[PDB]
Protein backbone atom coordinates (compact mmCIF):
# COMPACT_ATOMS: atom_id res chain seq x y z
CA UNK A 1 0.00 0.00 0.00
CA UNK A 2 2.38 2.69 1.20
CA UNK A 3 5.18 1.07 -0.81
CA UNK A 4 3.11 1.36 -3.99
CA UNK A 5 2.38 5.01 -3.20
CA UNK A 6 6.09 5.83 -2.97
CA UNK A 7 6.66 3.99 -6.25
CA UNK A 8 3.92 5.94 -8.04
CA UNK A 9 5.21 9.27 -6.73
CA UNK A 10 8.82 8.36 -7.49
CA UNK A 11 7.96 7.10 -10.97
CA UNK A 12 6.27 10.38 -11.92
CA UNK A 13 9.08 12.44 -10.38
CA UNK A 14 11.81 10.72 -12.41
CA UNK A 15 9.74 10.85 -15.60
CA UNK A 16 8.95 14.53 -15.02
CA UNK A 17 12.55 15.40 -14.15
CA UNK A 18 13.91 13.57 -17.20
CA UNK A 19 11.35 15.10 -19.57
CA UNK A 20 12.25 18.56 -18.24
CA UNK A 21 15.96 17.91 -18.88
CA UNK A 22 15.65 16.65 -22.46
CA UNK A 23 13.41 19.64 -23.19
CA UNK A 24 15.26 22.49 -21.50
CA UNK A 25 18.49 24.16 -22.65
CA UNK A 26 20.42 24.84 -19.41
CA UNK A 27 22.80 21.89 -19.73
CA UNK A 28 26.24 23.47 -20.22
CA UNK A 29 27.13 27.11 -19.56
CA UNK A 30 29.73 27.30 -22.33
CA UNK A 31 31.40 30.28 -24.06
CA UNK A 32 30.52 30.51 -27.74
CA UNK A 33 28.18 32.29 -30.16
CA UNK A 34 24.50 32.18 -31.09
CA UNK A 35 24.28 33.60 -34.65
CA UNK A 36 25.71 32.72 -38.06
CA UNK A 37 27.38 34.39 -41.03
CA UNK A 38 26.46 37.91 -42.13
CA UNK A 39 27.33 40.45 -44.80
CA UNK A 40 33.31 39.36 -36.08
CA UNK A 41 31.57 37.14 -33.52
CA UNK A 42 30.31 37.73 -29.97
CA UNK A 43 31.81 35.15 -27.61
CA UNK A 44 29.51 35.56 -24.59
CA UNK A 45 28.25 33.14 -21.96
CA UNK A 46 25.77 30.80 -23.66
CA UNK A 47 23.65 28.35 -21.68
CA UNK A 48 23.57 25.52 -24.23
CA UNK A 49 21.30 22.48 -23.89
CA UNK A 50 20.87 19.44 -26.09
CA UNK A 51 19.02 20.94 -29.07
CA UNK A 52 19.27 24.73 -28.69
CA UNK A 53 21.74 27.33 -27.42
CA UNK A 54 20.65 30.78 -26.24
CA UNK A 55 23.21 33.42 -25.26
CA UNK A 56 22.73 34.14 -21.55
CA UNK A 57 24.35 37.59 -21.81
CA UNK A 58 25.50 39.68 -24.77
CA UNK A 59 23.73 41.73 -27.42
CA UNK A 60 21.77 38.64 -28.52
CA UNK A 61 20.46 37.50 -25.13
CA UNK A 62 17.90 34.77 -25.76
CA UNK A 63 18.68 33.79 -29.38
CA UNK A 64 18.76 29.98 -29.58
CA UNK A 65 20.52 28.26 -32.48
CA UNK A 66 20.55 24.66 -33.71
CA UNK A 67 23.60 22.84 -32.36
CA UNK A 68 25.55 21.50 -35.34
CA UNK A 69 26.68 18.03 -34.27
CA UNK A 70 28.34 17.37 -37.66
CA UNK A 71 30.87 20.21 -38.14
CA UNK A 72 35.01 5.47 -38.18
CA UNK A 73 34.57 5.41 -34.40
CA UNK A 74 33.99 9.18 -34.22
CA UNK A 75 31.09 9.34 -36.69
CA UNK A 76 29.11 6.83 -34.63
CA UNK A 77 29.56 8.87 -31.45
CA UNK A 78 28.36 12.06 -33.14
CA UNK A 79 25.28 10.31 -34.54
CA UNK A 80 24.35 8.96 -31.10
CA UNK A 81 25.15 12.29 -29.45
CA UNK A 82 23.25 14.20 -32.15
CA UNK A 83 20.06 12.12 -31.95
CA UNK A 84 20.14 11.93 -28.12
CA UNK A 85 18.81 8.38 -28.41
CA UNK A 86 19.94 7.47 -24.89
CA UNK A 87 18.53 10.56 -23.11
CA UNK A 88 15.37 10.06 -25.19
CA UNK A 89 15.14 6.30 -24.60
CA UNK A 90 15.29 6.76 -20.82
CA UNK A 91 12.19 8.94 -21.11
CA UNK A 92 10.52 6.26 -23.25
CA UNK A 93 11.41 3.57 -20.70
CA UNK A 94 10.34 5.57 -17.65
CA UNK A 95 6.98 6.23 -19.32
CA UNK A 96 6.54 2.51 -20.02
CA UNK A 97 7.37 1.85 -16.37
CA UNK A 98 4.48 4.07 -15.31
CA UNK A 99 2.08 2.22 -17.60
CA UNK A 100 3.22 -1.08 -16.09
CA UNK A 101 2.76 0.27 -12.56
CA UNK A 102 -0.68 1.62 -13.48
CA UNK A 103 -1.65 -1.62 -15.24
CA UNK A 104 -0.76 -3.52 -12.06
CA UNK A 105 -3.34 -1.42 -10.19
CA UNK A 106 -6.26 -2.76 -12.26
CA UNK A 107 -5.05 -6.37 -12.78
CA UNK A 108 -3.86 -7.60 -9.39
CA UNK A 109 -3.78 -11.27 -10.45
CA UNK A 110 -0.82 -10.81 -12.81
CA UNK A 111 2.28 -10.54 -10.61
CA UNK A 112 4.57 -10.27 -13.66
CA UNK A 113 3.37 -6.75 -14.52
CA UNK A 114 5.22 -5.44 -11.45
CA UNK A 115 8.59 -7.01 -12.31
CA UNK A 116 8.33 -5.45 -15.77
CA UNK A 117 8.01 -1.99 -14.21
CA UNK A 118 11.15 -2.59 -12.16
CA UNK A 119 13.19 -3.70 -15.16
CA UNK A 120 11.97 -0.74 -17.22
CA UNK A 121 12.95 1.73 -14.49
CA UNK A 122 16.29 0.00 -13.91
CA UNK A 123 16.98 -0.15 -17.65
CA UNK A 124 15.92 3.49 -17.99
CA UNK A 125 18.53 4.45 -15.40
CA UNK A 126 21.19 2.50 -17.29
CA UNK A 127 20.24 4.25 -20.54
CA UNK A 128 20.61 7.62 -18.80
CA UNK A 129 24.22 6.81 -17.89
CA UNK A 130 25.23 6.24 -21.52
CA UNK A 131 23.50 9.53 -22.30
CA UNK A 132 25.54 11.35 -19.67
CA UNK A 133 28.80 9.76 -20.82
CA UNK A 134 27.98 10.24 -24.50
CA UNK A 135 27.04 13.87 -23.85
CA UNK A 136 30.23 14.65 -21.91
CA UNK A 137 32.47 12.55 -24.16
CA UNK A 138 31.16 14.05 -27.40
CA UNK A 139 30.95 17.56 -25.94
CA UNK A 140 34.67 17.35 -25.17
CA UNK A 141 35.97 16.75 -28.69
CA UNK A 142 35.71 26.88 -19.25
CA UNK A 143 32.25 25.38 -18.72
CA UNK A 144 29.79 24.71 -15.90
CA UNK A 145 26.88 22.27 -15.97
CA UNK A 146 23.45 23.69 -15.23
CA UNK A 147 20.22 22.53 -13.67
CA UNK A 148 19.04 20.70 -16.79
CA UNK A 149 22.01 18.32 -16.69
CA UNK A 150 21.44 17.70 -12.97
CA UNK A 151 17.79 16.77 -13.52
CA UNK A 152 19.00 14.08 -15.92
CA UNK A 153 21.47 12.95 -13.27
CA UNK A 154 18.84 13.30 -10.54
CA UNK A 155 16.32 11.37 -12.66
CA UNK A 156 18.66 8.35 -12.67
CA UNK A 157 18.83 8.31 -8.87
CA UNK A 158 15.06 8.63 -8.49
CA UNK A 159 14.52 6.00 -11.19
CA UNK A 160 17.04 3.59 -9.68
CA UNK A 161 15.33 3.97 -6.30
CA UNK A 162 11.95 3.22 -7.87
CA UNK A 163 13.62 0.28 -9.63
CA UNK A 164 14.70 -1.39 -6.40
CA UNK A 165 11.35 -0.55 -4.80
CA UNK A 166 9.45 -2.27 -7.63
CA UNK A 167 11.65 -5.37 -7.35
CA UNK A 168 10.91 -5.44 -3.62
CA UNK A 169 7.18 -5.30 -4.33
CA UNK A 170 7.48 -8.15 -6.84
CA UNK A 171 9.26 -10.31 -4.27
CA UNK A 172 6.72 -9.40 -1.60
CA UNK A 173 3.80 -10.55 -3.76
CA UNK A 174 5.48 -13.90 -4.40
CA UNK A 175 6.33 -14.29 -0.71
CA UNK A 176 2.63 -14.00 0.17
CA UNK A 177 1.88 -16.77 -2.32
CA UNK A 178 4.60 -19.02 -0.88
CA UNK A 179 3.13 -18.66 2.63
CA UNK A 180 -0.54 -19.33 1.71
CA UNK A 181 0.17 -22.54 -0.22
CA UNK B 1 57.72 55.04 -45.74
CA UNK B 2 60.20 56.04 -48.43
CA UNK B 3 60.81 59.27 -50.35
CA UNK B 4 63.27 60.43 -53.03
CA UNK B 5 66.40 61.98 -51.57
CA UNK B 6 66.35 65.77 -51.33
CA UNK B 7 62.56 65.88 -51.16
CA UNK B 8 60.73 68.41 -48.99
CA UNK B 9 58.32 65.74 -47.67
CA UNK B 10 60.94 63.75 -45.75
CA UNK B 11 60.43 65.60 -42.46
CA UNK B 12 56.65 66.17 -42.59
CA UNK B 13 56.14 62.48 -43.39
CA UNK B 14 58.62 61.31 -40.75
CA UNK B 15 56.91 63.38 -38.04
CA UNK B 16 53.47 62.26 -39.23
CA UNK B 17 54.31 58.59 -38.70
CA UNK B 18 55.52 59.31 -35.17
CA UNK B 19 52.42 61.42 -34.53
CA UNK B 20 50.35 58.38 -35.55
CA UNK B 21 52.21 56.03 -33.17
CA UNK B 22 51.60 57.96 -29.95
CA UNK B 23 47.93 58.39 -30.91
CA UNK B 24 47.65 54.63 -31.45
CA UNK B 25 46.50 55.00 -35.06
CA UNK B 26 49.15 52.55 -36.30
CA UNK B 27 47.98 49.82 -33.91
CA UNK B 28 44.28 50.47 -34.54
CA UNK B 29 44.79 49.83 -38.26
CA UNK B 30 46.88 46.72 -37.59
CA UNK B 31 44.12 45.38 -35.34
CA UNK B 32 41.57 46.50 -37.94
CA UNK B 33 43.06 44.41 -40.76
CA UNK B 34 44.91 41.56 -39.03
CA UNK B 35 42.34 40.79 -36.30
CA UNK B 36 39.11 42.80 -36.61
CA UNK B 37 38.67 41.80 -40.27
CA UNK B 38 40.04 38.35 -39.44
CA UNK B 39 38.43 34.95 -39.83
CA UNK B 40 40.00 32.71 -37.15
CA UNK B 41 37.77 33.99 -34.34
Amino acid sequence: GVQMLLTIVGAFAAFSLMTIAVGTDYWLYSRGVCKTKSVKNEEVMTHSGLWRTCCLEGNFKGLCKQIDHFPTAEYFLRAVRASSIFPILSVILLFMGGLCIAASEFYKTRHNIILSAGIFFVSAGLSNIIGIIVYISANAGSYSYGWSFYFGALSFIIAEMVGVLAVHMFIDRHKQLRATA
Amino acid sequence: VATPKGSSLRTPVNLAVLKLSEAGVLDKLKNKWWYDKGECG
